[PDB]
Formats: structure tokens, C-alpha cells, sequence
């Protein structure tokens, strides 16, 4: 029956979804808890490479706030 | 990290690809009356895993007249190049964020034809020649109208970037303003993955086979590999352009999950065609782009250039 | 890929049969016919029967004509099948062919009960048939009939106006009425073009003289019209099918000519008579009268024919066989003029050749 | 148990894997063609036991040899053999393969396919049913089965 | 040509829409009330810095504070 | 008795209805979607197949399949060198040869039949005065060797034995037709 | 680097199985199994011979078609301008010019397959 | 990556090197192709993007009809690869080393001039726009539609008189 059709369709989606989360998952560990920043422009480069100098871990995602 | 993430790309995705075998052979037998493979192991899920083992334990055949080096080059061509399209897919984070990803799709599938006509010449065959010279006719109709498509599509996006069309539809599906392009780019699709009913550079009833007639064993399964992971691979691509997935920053999950359920659907769309229609002739499917999708194309995009215009609504940069 | 010229080399599938023959008594060939087309099975060895009765000058039993008539008609309805779903298979569409296939397989159990074979049958014997049908086939076929216009229907709804079907078939192997006939086409190689030909309405044989059917003809006299004509011949035997289980006579089933047919096994096991019988016939077999003849069919491709030369002895010393489709493959060439590679696959889908047949 | 059942079940890994995938060829000869046809219709699905058609030889795994082998055929049928990759098997198909069959005492019928090429299994009838044909094969996976061509490289 | 464009409509649909929809794709915008504002919209997207230029003391328009009432005002673009 | 097929009638009714009706026909691709609607409606339908090694198909008494040499209950080879099974044999498989007993009997010394050039006709066992040869309901005896495909009337005999039940179990219920 | 990283790795597998598929299979070299395939029968001619191109026309105007796509892909940053007006009529000429060459080229049966 | 974009230079030499040695025309395709690629990868790494993407789309076109059309009418019964002829191979051979050679004789001569290979991948790039936005080349080549109008006027016009000129060759 066309139930038995659905094993192998479970199966695609379970590894259809993998990416899409895992590449999440990653992006937000591997960038302080906080989704990849993108730069599409030479400011968002520039605004980017300042958080690197600022933060002194030489790391863009450590945010530095009002305290420093 | 990345390799991690590399991998959690690419293993999943092949795998995807491996259950499409399956997925098709069963849903074939069903459409037809019969059940298909169910013997291999538990409701068959086994038989992807025997046919990949099979294959890659064939002795491989290198024919006396081929030319050996673009007859192996051409297999690792196609694989690798639909392994990468799937690079930049935004789901909806794409691993790598490419400012004209739409550029790059069509380049690395435009680049994908070279493996079929340069493994087609290299066979040294008749009907290798006749399946490259095939290929090359179903290029020059697809490609033709892909770009304008892409570009009216585009014309309410506002830039090439994948990831900006999560936002274009943020609160509706692209499908409804332009369904007249949406059935266009589906046909598209199925031309450029080669597919019924315009599989005509393997049609086994009028060539043998076609490109990969000399190709055995492992060199041969990367051709099907790569096939059907550009079977996916399309699928995705229309499910992000048109079809838009629900996105909020609070859960990437829901827009990974709604996205793999649309590309399943259109994906088994895929082999529902397959199933329900005869085959294109290789001279009927030019005619049918160049006379009536291109005259219907070129007007829609005069159209869509005109719609931001007229109705104040220009797509922002950024 | 524009064909320029067709060269249709044969032979491959070619075993003497002919010569063959003419060291077989005339029960020992009868098998051979029933491979000549091995798609259209009963039809061939029909051919065969009326041929060699025309030269014993005796009459099969009602019973008998009524049988072979059905049977008959299930096998056109086989061949008919096997012809449209492998010319649609390999012009592309895949599914009607396993669609029909499970019917085929129906119509392949009712062949092996009658005659304990699913198909050479060898059911067809010069005299009559072999065995009366065992009870209930007709109720069987009768089930098998009432439904199976509802799948031809499906088949239909698939390719019939489909436009890839339409592009793909129509206008191709376009044949002229006056060229076709030059060149010796028949069955529907005729009726696509217009031509009123069809030998069960012209020189009706067994008891195709009364039942009613129409002969579909074609206007353009190509692919898709002659598609249209093999599905409407279909539909017309599923008719003469109803006609023959309505009008099934009771009755003996073989020539009640101990001298031609086997006396039954009681009979010879308490006749002397009939023992004998049983022993020449089954031994040197009967002695057909000196003579020469042509008998012709309307086999469910064309006219499958018989020219059989008897001298007198109980084995034949002449039997060529015309195939109907040898002068269609001849045909080949001036039908794929100025056509494609693709194209010609379709037309040879058209001609539904049997090498079988072809070869002899 | 020792290294040696590691390579024992290696060997029976590689026989389930040839085993559970061995596309024919597409090489109907005559009648029996039909049959192997009727094989596939769904009835008789030989598809649900992996085995699938593909038209090159280069890509086809058993040749079933189905009809009268004329000597006209022979060259070709011997071409084809030759071409099919290695892991190879051939299938006799009905009494025209068999043997001579019906037109054994002829002029242009090679009297058995096993003249031409080796056989491994034999099918009888005219035609062998379907079922018939099914069984065949499956009796082609248990001889694969039992291989062991491994063991006996370790051996060797 | 009722006839022709008839029969057109039928025999041949693809060509009769691709040119009514290059017939309007030209005629729309200039029949439509929002076409002017797709430029005064890109003129307003401010992609550049604005230059701050030097008070001679008879500047009388250009204001000198961002939040004072002079200057150009997209009330037109908030309620387009 | 003739109906055209294919036969283009009237041509002149055009409308505006009948226009549009077409143009939706030609780009909205109906028929298409039609079919595929067709299939779909069989996605949706039992499946014909059978597990084929777990449940056979049918077959009548009729089916001619592996030969066998029968014996009367009392346990004796009804072949009694008849030989018209050998003289009526179209492909010339059977091979009898034949010799008087000890018990002042005829029987056959050497029975062969060549299961490579049968044609699984039944003239054999519709020839045979005592009904000695049949064809038995077994249709799977494919061997590996070829060899082992030409019997002998040791092996026939055994096969008689094996399947006497639905040997005897067809004739009862044929040999009224018969 | 991103890239780069993930397209090698891309070529690296590919590579990998195919080496695989070349070392691991048992195999045995002659000259038929080896000689090219031709539906069973031996080659008439070698594959190399010129093969005619019925539809030279339509592939050479794909190059011009194929240059007009790249022209017309700017669009979508041309928009941003703020010679609206100016863009619009240049892209309508440009398409407009485009449709009336691919109808002259139809009407003139440069599409139509030569025999 | 200091020797990136002289490694990429040189691969475009050596590509158009065995296309000037002229194979056959497959080989010159796949070449051109190679080419093609390593080009765009140069002018992405100079900044651009648009123009690298366009004139690699651009070349696979060309490449896939100038195929099509050699193994029409520029076939031979054995096509001569870059190998197959020994004087083919040789000046192959010798081309590059002569290159290698080439460019160490500059550097000696001019130890900053031409060739910097000391100081190598010191001035890809000359200046940026560090905070702005509008930079890219797409916004340069979309120009066309605004203030080079007469360029577009003169492209357009070339591709329409293409057609009709390539019609009337091949009647
Ligand atoms: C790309 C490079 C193009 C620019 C010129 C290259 C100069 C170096 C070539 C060295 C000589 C290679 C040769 O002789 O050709 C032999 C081969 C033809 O060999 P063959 O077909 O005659 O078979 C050889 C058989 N044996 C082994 C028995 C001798 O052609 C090539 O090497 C070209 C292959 C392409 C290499 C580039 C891969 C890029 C990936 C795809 C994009
Ligand atoms: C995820 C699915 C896709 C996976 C694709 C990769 C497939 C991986 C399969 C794993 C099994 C690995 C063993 C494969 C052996 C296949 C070839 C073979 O059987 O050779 C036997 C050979 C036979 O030994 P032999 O050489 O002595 O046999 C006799 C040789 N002649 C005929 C010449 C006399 O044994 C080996 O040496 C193979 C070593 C394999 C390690
Ligand atoms: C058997 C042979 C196999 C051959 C496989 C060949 C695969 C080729 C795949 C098709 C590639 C064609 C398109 C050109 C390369 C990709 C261009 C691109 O997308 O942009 C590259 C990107 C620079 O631009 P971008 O980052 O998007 O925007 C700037 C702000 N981030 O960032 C970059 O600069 C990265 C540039 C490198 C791109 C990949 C190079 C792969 C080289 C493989 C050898
Ligand atoms: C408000 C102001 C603005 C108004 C603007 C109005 C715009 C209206 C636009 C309406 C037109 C919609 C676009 C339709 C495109 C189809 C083009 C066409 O007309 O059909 C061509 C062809 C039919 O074949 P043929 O008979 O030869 O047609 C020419 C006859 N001389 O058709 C074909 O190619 C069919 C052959 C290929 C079949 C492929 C199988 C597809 C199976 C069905 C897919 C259905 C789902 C597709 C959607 C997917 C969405 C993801
Ligand atoms: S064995 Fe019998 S059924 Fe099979 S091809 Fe030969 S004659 Fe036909
Ligand atoms: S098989 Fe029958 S006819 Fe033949 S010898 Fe035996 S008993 Fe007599
Ligand atoms: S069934 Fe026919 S061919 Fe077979 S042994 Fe009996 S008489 Fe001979």
C-alpha cells in the first residue's frame, strides 16, 4: 500500500532537514550565540573589523557594551 | 567547526539523494500497480546501499578508443559540481553567504553541461556522440530563458542574493505574483536536470544510452549520483525562490522543516511526471522554449521591469 | 540525425521453419505456428487449421467455429495490447504498459485454462480444437470483458489527446493509399490510410460472417490515426467477444471424422475401430488430398497467410507463410523518408512487427 | 572468532551486495521475450527483487539469453558477452537456449547458447512461465550466494 | 481585424499574450498615478553622506539642526 | 461496416467562448494535468503484484509442465513401448528403446526424453494409449548443468512417484474433456 | 577561504571514489570486451567523422540571445537610479529590439530545423 | 596567499599558451574554458564579482556552440591533442620553462618594476571606501541604463544587425 511508500520519504526528510539546522546550530555556536553577520558592503567589513579590534580577543562577536 | 559543518552538508545530502532512487523505483511501482523494490531489506530501504556497493565493485570499463583523461575527468566534473550548488542555499543560513548567488547557481549549472558533452566525446561512440549533441541542443533551449526568468523573478528582490528573498517573502509567496514564470522555471528545470519528459541525452529508447553508453561500475554511479542530487538540488532552488518557506528569527527550524517538506513534494512532482508523460523529441523541445516561452518571456520581463515603476514599488538594495 | 536512408538487415531471427515443416506430418507442425507470431498465437495456428481443412474438404463443428472466433478475438485483443504499450514504451510513456500487462496476464490464464498453456497453445487443430472448454471459462471471460473497457478507457485518458503524444506521432509515417497497396501493406498499414479493406467483413471466414463490428478507418493515414484504429479495434473485439459468449452453440467441438481428428480416449480404449484410429493418426497421421492452396487471415496485425502444396502424403511439401508485416519492414524506408532518428522509432512501433513472423 | 571470519563475512557482504542488484540486459530474442516481459508486469514485479533492466551491456550485470540463437545472431550475442563487465552471470531462458529446441536439427540455429557463451543457470519450458523465470533467478542470487571468492584469495 | 485576432486567440494564445502584455507593459506606466514617485523614492534612499555646507549667514532654507521644520520632508514617502 | 477515427467535421463554429476555451486548454496545460490525475488514481490502488516465492499463481489441470512416467497402483510403469509417444514427439526429444522381459512383458530399457529440445506440447501425453506419460504440475526444475536437464527414465519415474497426488488429482478432473 | 576550503573538499571526494572505483574492483582486460559498442555489431566507421549540425543557425544566434542576457542583467541594480524614466525606455528599446529580431529570424525560418 | 594572484596570472599564461599551440578544438575548448575560469577568479580577487561571473557565463556559452560546432565540420579522424605531437609537446615544455626563466631574468634586472616578486602581493589592491555601501561593480556597469546610454544604444544595435547578418550568411 502507498503507506510503504513513506520509509524511504521519512528518511529523505530527516536528511533534507539535517543541513539546514545543523549549518544553524554551527553558525550560532561558532559566533558567540549569535547569528553569522553578514558582509554584503564595505561598511558592514568595516563595522565588523572594528568589533574585532574593540572587543581585544580579536574576536567580532565578543560585544563589548556601555560598561567599557 | 566548518568541516563539521561541511559535513553535515554534504552527508545528509547524499544520502537525500541515495532514498530518491528508492523513492522513485517504489512510487513508479505504486502509480503502475505493482510495489516495487521491497525485498532488500525492510520495505527496501536497502536497495540504494546494494546498488552504490554493486556499482562501485563492477570492474570499470576503459574502452581502447576513449580518451582517458576527459573520460575520467568528466564523472568527477558532474559529481562535484552538484555537490557545490549546494553550497549557498540559504536553509534559511546558507554555509556560504554569496552576495550574487544567483549568478553562481547559473554558472556552476551552466558548467555542469561540459560533463555530459565532454564525457559524450570522449566515449569515442556513436551513440555517445548522439547524446552529447543532444545535450548541447537542450542547453541552448533551456539556458536561453533560465536567465530572463531569474531576472524577472529577481526584479521583486532587488539584489542576487539568496538569503533576500527569505525577506521578500516574508508575509507571502513569490508564486503568486509571478505563477505565469513559476510554470516556466518548473518546465526549465526539468530540461536542465535532464529529466522526462525531456530526457533526451540518456532516452534509452532511441540511444542505447546516451553520454554514459561506455560508462560502467563506479565512473558510471557518479553520473546517476549527481544526477539526483540536482534533482534535489533544483527542487530547493524553487521552493526558496518561489514557494517561500515561513522564516522568523526566533526558529530557523521552521523554515528548515517547511522547506524540506516543499522540496519533497515538488521532488516527488518530479517522478509523477516521469510516470505520467511520454517523451519530447530533441528538435519538438527547442521549438517549444524558443516559440513559446521566449515570445511569453521577454514580455514578462518587460512587464516585471515595469511593475516597480508604475506601481512605486522598487525592490530596496540591502 | 536525419535519416537518410533505411537498410533493414533480417535473418537473425531466422530457423527454417518452412523447411522444417516439410519433414513434420501436418498435426506435428501445427506448434510451429503458434511461434511464427508468437504474440498473436491462436490467430497463426487458425491460419494454419482453415488452410489445411480447405484441402481436406471438411467442415469444422459450429462449437468449434464459435471457439476459435472468441479465441481469436482475446488474441487480437493480446496483440493489440502488446502493440500500442511497447510503441508507447518506447516512445516514452512507460505506464500503460504495465497497466495492461496485468490484463494481459488475465487473458494469458484464460489461454492456459483451455488449453494448459499460457500461450502456444496448440490449441487450434486442423478439425476443430483440441478440448471443449472446461465450465466456467465463459463466466470467466465474461468478468474479464464487462470491465475491460473502463481500463482501455484509462489507457486512453493517458495518451490519446496528450499533446506530447500528439506531436509525437502525428503526421509521421505518413503512407498514400495507392503507394501502400503498391507496396503490399495490409491490416491496418491499410485501414489508417482510408482504404476499405478487411478480409473478416470481405471474404469472411469461420463465423466472422455473423457478427456485427465495424472496421475503423483512418483519414490522415498516419502514427496517431493508426494508433486510433488499433484501440478502436480493440473496442470492436470486445463486441464480437460479448456476440460469441451470447451465441455459443452446444454441440461436439472437432470434426466427427475419426480419419482426421483423434477418436476421445474412452472411444479408443474400447473401440477396435477407434484404437486403430487413434494409432495411425497419432503415428503417420492423416493424408491430405493432392492439391495447392492460399488461405488468408486477418490476423491481428494484417493477413497472415498459407501457401500450402500437399502431393498426397501426410507430411506437406510446401508451406511458405506470409507474414503480414514483411512487406511493412520493406515498406521501412519509403515511410521514414525525410524523418528523424526518434521519428523512425515511432514508425517502426506502427508497423507492430514480429520478427517471429518476419523471419519465418 | 580469528581474522579469517572477518574475511568470511566480508566476502558474504559482497555476495548480498551482487546478490540484491543484478540488472539484466535488455536481449529478448524471440517468444520468450514476452515472457520476460510478463516477468516485469507488475504480477510477477521482478523489479521488487532489485532486478532491473538497463540497456548497455556495459551497465548490465546478467544477460538473459531468451529465443532461438541463429547463427546470423551468434557474432553479436558473443560481442555482447565479451562487453559486459566482469561480475558477470548469463541466464539460459526456454528449450531454443536450452538446447536446439523445437528447430534443433536445422541449418541456422546454433543448437544451445552454451556453444557461444557459458551458462550458469538453465530454464526450461516454451515458454518458462513467468513464475518459472522468477524462480530461475532466485536460484541465480543463491549460487551467487555461495561464492567465497575472498576466502579463497585469503587461502590462496 | 475581428476575424483574425479571433482566430489568433485561439490558434496561436502564446503570441497574442506576449504582445498584450508588451502593449500594456508599455501603456501602464504612463497611465498610473505612482510612476513619479519610484524617483523621488530613489532620491531619497540616502546612499551618501549629506555634506554639511558653511553658514555664510544667508543660507535661509537649508536648516541647521536636522530636527528643524525646514529641509525636505518625506511625510510623502511615510504615507506614500 | 466502416466508422472514421479520425475525421475533422464541421470547422466553422468559432466563438468567444470556444476561443478562450481553447487558449486555457493550450496554456494552462489541461490535458496534462489531466493524466496526471489519472496517475495518481492509480498511486492510489491495490497493488496487482504477489509474493511470489509464498503464493503461486493459479493454474488450470491442464498445465503442461515436467514430465513423469506414471505406474498402476500396483506399482508398475504403465509404459509398455507403446512408442507413439516417440513417433509423435514434433521435436523429437523422446528416445525409447525397448526389450522383452523376464516376465514375458514388453517395457522400455532406455526411456530419454531431452528437456532442452521439448516444446512442452502434450502430444505425449495425449499419444499414450495407457496414459503413462503425463506432464505434471511442477513448473520449476532449472539446474545449473546442463547435463542434468536430459532425463532418463530412472529420473522421470521419481518424478512420477513425487507428484502422483496432483497428477492423479488432474486427470480425475479432466479426463471427461479428454 | 570559506570557499575554497568547501570546493576542494568537493573535488577530494569525487576524486576519492572514483580512485576507489578504479583500485578496488577485480578486473580482466581483452581486447572484445575492451573494443567499442555498437548494438552488438562491430563499428562501420569511427565516431570521429564529421557529424552534421542541423541547427547551426539557432546555436549561433544563441551567442548574440546570450550576450543580450548579459546586458539585461544589470537590471536589478539599474533600478536604483534615479533616471527612472531614462532606464525604462532604454530596457523597453532593448527588449523591444530583442523580440523584433527573434520575429524577423521566425518569419525568415531560422528556427526551423535544416534538412 | 601572498602568491595568489601570480600563481592565477600565470595559470592563465599557460592556458593561453596551449590555446595559441592550437589543438584540436575540443582541447582548445576545454582550455579556453580553464581559461575562462581562472580569469574570473583574477578579477574577483581584484574586487570585481559581476564582470568575472558575466564573462565566465558568457564563455561557457561560447564554448558549448563552438563544440557543437567542431564536432560538425573541425573533426579529424584522430584529433591531435596537446601531447600527441612531439613538437606540440616540446615548445609546451619549453614555453613554460622559458616563462619561468623569463620572469627571473626581469626580477634580476629590475628588482622592483614590471615584476615585484619580492614585495610580491603587496599592491593587489590600492584603496578602498572603507564605510561606504555603494561600491560595487554592478552599480558601474548598470550605468549603462542611465549615463552611458550611447553605449547601450551601440550593443543593442550590434546584437539586432547580428542577427540579420548571420541570417543572410547562412542562406
Ligand atoms: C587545462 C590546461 C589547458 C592549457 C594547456 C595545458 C598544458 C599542460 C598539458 C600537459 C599535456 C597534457 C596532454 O598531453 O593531454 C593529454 C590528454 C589526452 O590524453 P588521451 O585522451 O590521448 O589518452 C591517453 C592514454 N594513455 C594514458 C594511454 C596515454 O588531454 C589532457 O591531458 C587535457 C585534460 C584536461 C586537464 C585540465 C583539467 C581541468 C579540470 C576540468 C575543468
Ligand atoms: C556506502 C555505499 C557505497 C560504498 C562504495 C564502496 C564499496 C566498498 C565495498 C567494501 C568491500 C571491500 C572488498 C571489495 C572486493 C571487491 C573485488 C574482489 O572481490 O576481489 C577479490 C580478490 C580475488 O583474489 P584473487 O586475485 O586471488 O582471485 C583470482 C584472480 N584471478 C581470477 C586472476 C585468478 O581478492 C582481493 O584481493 C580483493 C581485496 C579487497 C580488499
Ligand atoms: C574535476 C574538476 C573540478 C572543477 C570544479 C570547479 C568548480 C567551480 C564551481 C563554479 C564556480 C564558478 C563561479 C566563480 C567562482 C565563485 C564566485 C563567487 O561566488 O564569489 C566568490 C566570493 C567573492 O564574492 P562574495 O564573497 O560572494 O561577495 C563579497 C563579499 N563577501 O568569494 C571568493 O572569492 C571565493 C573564490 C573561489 C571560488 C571557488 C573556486 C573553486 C576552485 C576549484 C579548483
Ligand atoms: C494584470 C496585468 C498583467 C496580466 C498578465 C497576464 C499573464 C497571463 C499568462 C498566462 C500564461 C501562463 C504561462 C503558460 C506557459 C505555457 C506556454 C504555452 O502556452 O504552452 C506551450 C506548450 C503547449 O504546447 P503547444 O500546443 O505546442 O503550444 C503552442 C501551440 N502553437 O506548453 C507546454 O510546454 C507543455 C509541455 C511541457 C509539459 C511539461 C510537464 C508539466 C506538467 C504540469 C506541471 C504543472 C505544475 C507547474 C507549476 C509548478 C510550480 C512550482
Ligand atoms: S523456447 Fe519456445 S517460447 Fe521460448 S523462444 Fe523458443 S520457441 Fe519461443
Ligand atoms: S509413454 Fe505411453 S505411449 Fe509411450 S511407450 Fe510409454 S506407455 Fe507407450
Ligand atoms: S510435450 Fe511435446 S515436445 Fe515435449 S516430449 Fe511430449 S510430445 Fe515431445
Amino acid at each position: 500500500m502507498w503507506f510503504e511508500i513513506l520509509p524511504g520519504l521519512a528518511i529523505m526528510g530527516v536528511c533534507l532537514v539535517i543541513p539546514g539546522v545543523s549549518t544553524a546550530y554551527i553558525h550560532k555556536f561558532t559566533n558567540g550565540g549569535k547569528e553569522k553577520r553578514v558582509a554584503r558592503v564595505q561598511y558592514q567589513w568595516y563595522l565588523m573589523e572594528r568589533d574585532r579590534r574593540i572587543s581585544g580577543v580579536n574576536r567580532y562577536y565578543v560585544s563589548k557594551g556601555l560598561e567599557n | 567547526m566548518f568541516f563539521i559543518n561541511i559535513l553535515t552538508l554534504l552527508v545528509p545530502i547524499l544520502i537525500a539523494m541515495a532514498f530518491l532512487t528508492l523513492v522513485e523505483r517504489k512510487i513508479l511501482g505504486y502509480m503502475q500497480l505493482r510495489k516495487g523494490p521491497n525485498i532488500v531489506g525492510p520495505y527496501g530501504i536497502l536497495q540504494p546501499f546494494a546498488d552504490a556497493m554493486k556499482l562501485f565493485m563492477k570492474e570499470p570499463m576503459r574502452p581502447l578508443t576513449t580518451s582517458m583523461s576527459l573520460f575520467i575527468i568528466a564523472p568527477t566534473l558532474s559529481l562535484t559540481l552538484a555537490l557545490s550548488l549546494w553550497v549557498p542555499l540559504p536553509m534559511p543560513h546558507p554555509l556560504i553567504n554569496l552576495n550574487l548567488g544567483i549568478l553562481f547557481i547559473l554558472a556552476t549549472s551552466s558548467l555542469s553541461v561540459y560533463s555530459i558533452l565532454w564525457s559524450g566525446w570522449a566515449s569515442n561512440s556513436k551513440y555517445s556522440l548522439f547524446g552529447a549533441l543532444r545535450a548541447v541542443a537542450q542547453t541552448i533551449s533551456y539556458e536561453v530563458t533560465m536567465a530572463i526568468i531569474l531576472l524577472s523573478v529577481l526584479l521583486m528582490n532587488g539584489s542576487y542574493s539568496l538569503q533576500t528573498l527569505i525577506t521578500t517573502q516574508e508575509h507571502m509567496w513569490l508564486l503568486l505574483p509571478a505563477w505565469p514564470m513559476a510554470m516556466m522555471w518548473f518546465i526549465s528545470t526539468l530540461a536542465e536536470t535532464n529529466r522526462a519528459p525531456f530526457d533526451l541525452t540518456e532516452g534509452e529508447s532511441e540511444l542505447v544510452s546516451g553520454f554514459n553508453v561506455e560508462y560502467a561500475a563506479g565512473p558510471f554511479a557518479l553520473f546517476f549520483m549527481a544526477e539526483y542530487t540536482n534533482i534535489i538540488l533544483m527542487n530547493a532552488l524553487t521552493t526558496i525562490i518561489f514557494l517561500g518557506p515561513l522564516y522568523y528569527i526566533n526558529l530557523p527550524e521552521l523554515y528548515s522543516t517547511n522547506f524540506m517538506m516543499e522540496a519533497l513534494l515538488l521532488s516527488s512532482t518530479f517522478l509523477w511526471i516521469r510516470a505520467s508523460y511520454p517523451r519530447f523529441r530533441y528538435d519538438q523541445l527547442m521549438h517549444l522554449l524558443w516559440k513559446n516561452f521566449l515570445p511569453l518571456t521577454l514580455a514578462l520581463c518587460m512587464w516585471h521591469i515595469s511593475l516597480p515603476i508604475f506601481t512605486a514599488g522598487v525592490p530596496p538594495y540591502m | 540525425e536525419m535519416v537518410r536512408k533505411c537498410d533493414p538487415h533480417i535473418g537473425l531471427l531466422h530457423r527454417g521453419t518452412e523447411k522444417l515443416i516439410e519433414y513434420k506430418t501436418y498435426l506435428q507442425a501445427l506448434p510451429y505456428f503458434d511461434r511464427l507470431d508468437y504474440v498473436s498465437m491462436m490467430c497463426n495456428e487458425q491460419a494454419y487449421s482453415i488452410a489445411v481443412e480447405k484441402l481436406l474438404n471438411i467442415q469444422p463443428p459450429p462449437r468449434a467455429q464459435w471457439i476459435r472466433v472468441l479465441f481469436g478475438e482475446i488474441t487480437r485483443i493480446l496483440n493489440h495490447i502488446m502493440a500500442v504499450t511497447t510503441h508507447a514504451l518506447d516512445i516514452g510513456a512507460m505506464t500503460p504498459f504495465f497497466w495492461m500487462f496485468e490484463e494481459r496476464e488475465k487473458m494469458f490464464e484464460f489461454y492456459e485454462r483451455v488449453s494448459g498453456a499460457r500461450m502456444h497453445a496448440a490449441y487450434i487443430r486442423p478439425g476443430g480444437v483440441h478440448q471443449d472448454l472446461p465450465l466456467g471459462l465463459l463466466d470467466d471471460i465474461y468478468e474479464f470483458s464487462k470491465n475491460f473497457s473502463l481500463r482501455i478507457d484509462e489507457v486512453e485518458e493517458m495518451l490519446t489527446n496528450n499533446r506530447i503524444w500528439r506531436n509525437r506521432t502525428v503526421d509521421i509515417g505518413v503512407v498514400t493509399a495507392e503507394d501502400a497497396l503498391n507496396y503490399g501493406f495490409s491490416g491496418v498499414m491499410l485501414r489508417g490510410s482510408g482504404i476499405q479493406w478487411d478480409l473478416r467483413k470481405t471474404q469472411p471466414y469461420d463465423v466472422y460472417d455473423q457478427v456485427e463490428f465495424d472496421v475503423p478507418i483512418g483519414s490522415r493515414g498516419d502514427c496517431y490515426d493508426r494508433y486510433l484504429c488499433r484501440v478502436e479495434e480493440m473496442r470492436q473485439s470486445l463486441r464480437i467477444i460479448e456476440q460469441c459468449l451470447n451465441k455459443m452453440p452446444p454441440g461436439e467441438i472437432k470434426v466427427d471424422d475419426a480419419k482426421v481428428s483423434p477418436p476421445k480416449r474412452a472411444e479408443m480404449k474400447t473401440s477396435m475401430e477407434s484404437l486403430i484410429h487413434h494409432f495411425k493418426l497419432y503415428t503417420e497421421g492423416y493424408q491430405v488430398p493432392p492439391g495447392a492452396t492460399y488461405t488468408a487471415i486477418e490476423a491481428p496485425k494484417g493477413e497472415f497467410g498459407v501457401y500450402l502444396v500437399s502431393d498426397g502424403s501426410s507430411r506437406p511439401y510446401r508451406c511458405k507463410i506470409k507474414a503480414p508485416g514483411f512487406a511493412h519492414l520493406a515498406g521501412l524506408d519509403k515511410m521514414s523518408k525525410g524523418h528523424m532518428l526518434a521519428d523512425v522509432v515511432a514508425i517502426i512501433g506502427t508497423q507492430d512487427i514480429v520478427f517471429g513472423e518476419i523471419d519465418r | 572468532s580469528r581474522a579469517e571470519y572477518v574475511v568470511t563475512k566480508l566476502d558474504d557482504l559482497i555476495n548480498w551486495a551482487r546478490r540484491s542488484s543484478l540488472w539484466p540486459m535488455t536481449f529478448g530474442l524471440a517468444c520468450c521475450a514476452v515472457e520476460m516481459m510478463h516477468m516485469a508486469a507488475p504480477r510477477y514485479d521482478m523489479d521488487r527483487f532489485g532486478v532491473v533492466f538497463r540497456a548497455s551491456p556495459r551497465q548490465a550485470d546478467v544477460m538473459i539469453v531468451a529465443g532461438t540463437l541463429t547463427n546470423k545472431m551468434a557474432p553479436a550475442l558473443r560481442k555482447v558477452y565479451d562487453q559486459m563487465p566482469e561480475p558477470r552471470y548469463v541466464v539460459s531462458m526456454g528449450s531454443c537456449a536450452n538446447g536446439g529446441g523445437y528447430y534443433h536439427y536445422s541449418y541456422s540455429v546454433v543448437r544451445g547458447c552454451d556453444r557461444i557463451v557459458p551458462v550458469d543457470i538453465y530454464v526450461p519450458g516454451c515458454p518458462p512461465t513467468a513464475e518459472a523465470l522468477l524462480y530461475g533467478i532466485l536460484q541465480l542470487q543463491r549460487k551467487i550466494k555461495r561464492e567465497q571468492k575472498l576466502k579463497i584469495w585469503y587461502r590462496r | 481585424i475581428s476575424a483574425f485576432l479571433k482566430n489568433a486567440w485561439a490558434k496561436e494564445p502564446v503570441l497574442v499574450v506576449s504582445f498584450s502584455v508588451w502593449g500594456l507593459a508599455i501603456i501602464m506606466p504612463m497611465i498610473s498615478p505612482y510612476t513619479k514617485y519610484a524617483s523621488m523614492i530613489n532620491k531619497a534612499t540616502p546612499y551618501n553622506y549629506p555634506v554639511p555646507v558653511r553658514d555664510d549667514g544667508n543660507m535661509p532654507d537649508v536648516p541647521s539642526h536636522p530636527q528643524d521644520p525646514l529641509g525636505p520632508s518625506l511625510d510623502w514617502l511615510k504615507n506614500l | 461496416t466502416y466508422k472514421y477515427v479520425n475525421k475533422k467535421e464541421q470547422e466553422s463554429e468559432v466563438d468567444m467562448k470556444s476561443a478562450t476555451d481553447n487558449a486555457a486548454r493550450i496554456l494552462m496545460w489541461t490535458e496534462l494535468i489531466r493524466g496526471l490525475g489519472m496517475t495518481l488514481s492509480y498511486l492510489f490502488r491495490e497493488p496487482a503484484t504477489i509474493n511470489y516465492p509464498f503464493e503461486k499463481g493459479p493454474l488450470s489441470p491442464r498445465f503442461r509442465g515436467e514430465h513423469a512416467l506414471r505406474r498402476y497402483p500396483s506399482g508398475e510403469e504403465r509404459c509398455i513401448a507403446c512408442k507413439l509417444c516417440e513417433a509423435i514427439c514434433p521435436a523429437q526429444a523422446i528416445t525409447i528403446e525397448a526389450e522383452p522381459r523376464a516376465d514375458g512383458s514388453r517395457r522400455t530399457t532406455r526411456y530419454d526424453i531431452d528437456m532442452t529440445k521439448c516444446i512442452y506440447c502434450g502430444f505425449c501425453q495425449e499419444a499414450c494409449p495407457v496414459d503413462a506419460i503425463v506432464e505434471g504440475p511442477n513448473f520449476e526444475f532449472s539446474t545449473e548443468t546442463h547435463e542434468e536437464l536430459l532425463y532418463n527414465k530412472e529420473k522421470l519415474l521419481n518424478n512420477g512417484d513425487k507428484w502422483e497426488a496432483e497428477i492423479a488429482a488432474n486427470i480425475q478432473a479432466d479426463y471427461l474433456y479428454r | 577561504m570559506n570557499l575554497y576550503t568547501v570546493i576542494f573538499i568537493n573535488i577530494l571526494l569525487s576524486l576519492t571514489l572514483i580512485l576507489v572505483a578504479f583500485w578496488l574492483p577485480q578486473m580482466n582486460l581483452y581486447s572484445e570486451k575492451a573494443n567499442p559498442y555498437e548494438c552488438g555489431f562491430d563499428p562501420t566507421s569511427s565516431a570521429r567523422l564529421p557529424f552534421s549540425m542541423k541547427f547551426f543557425l539557432v546555436a549561433i544566434t544563441f551567442l548574440l540571445f546570450d550576450l543580450e542576457i548579459a546586458l539585461l542583467l544589470p537590471l536589478p541594480w539599474a533600478i536604483q537610479t534615479i533616471k527612472t524614466s531614462t532606464m525604462m525606455i532604454m530596457a523597453f528599446i532593448l527588449v523591444t529590439i530583442l523580440s523584433l529580431g527573434l520575429a524577423y529570424e521566425w518569419t525568415q525560418k531560422g528556427l526551423e530545423w535544416t534538412e | 596567499m601572498n602568491n595568489y594572484i601570480f600563481v592565477l596570472s600565470s595559470l592563465f599564461l599557460v592556458g593561453c599558451l596551449g590555446l595559441a599551440l592550437k589543438p584540436s578544438p575540443i582541447y582548445g575548448g576545454l582550455g579556453l574554458i580553464v581559461s575562462g575560469f581562472v580569469g574570473c577568479l583574477m578579477v574577483l580577487g581584484f574586487g570585481g564579482s559581476f564582470l568575472g561571473l558575466m564573462v565566465f557565463l558568457i564563455y561557457l556559452g561560447g564554448m558549448l556552440v563552438v563544440f557543437g560546432y567542431t564536432t560538425a565540420m573541425a573533426t579529424e579522424e584522430y584529433p591531435e591533442t596537446w601531447g600527441s605531437n612531439w613538437l606540440i609537446l616540446g615548445f609546451l615544455v619549453l614555453g613554460v620553462i622559458m616563462e619561468v626563466f623569463l620572469i627571473c631574468v626581469l626580477n634580476y634586472y629590475d628588482e622592483v618594476g614590471v615584476i615585484n616578486l619580492d614585495g610580491l602581493g603587496d599592491w593587489l589592491m590600492y584603496e578602498v571606501d572603507d564605510v561606504g555601501v555603494m561600491l560595487e561593480g554592478g552599480i558601474g556597469v548598470a550605468a549603462m541604463y542611465s549615463c552611458a546610454t550611447w553605449m547601450m544604444v551601440v550593443a543593442g544595435w550590434s546584437l539586432f544587425a547580428g542577427i540579420f547578418i548571420i541570417i543572410e550568411i547562412t542562406r
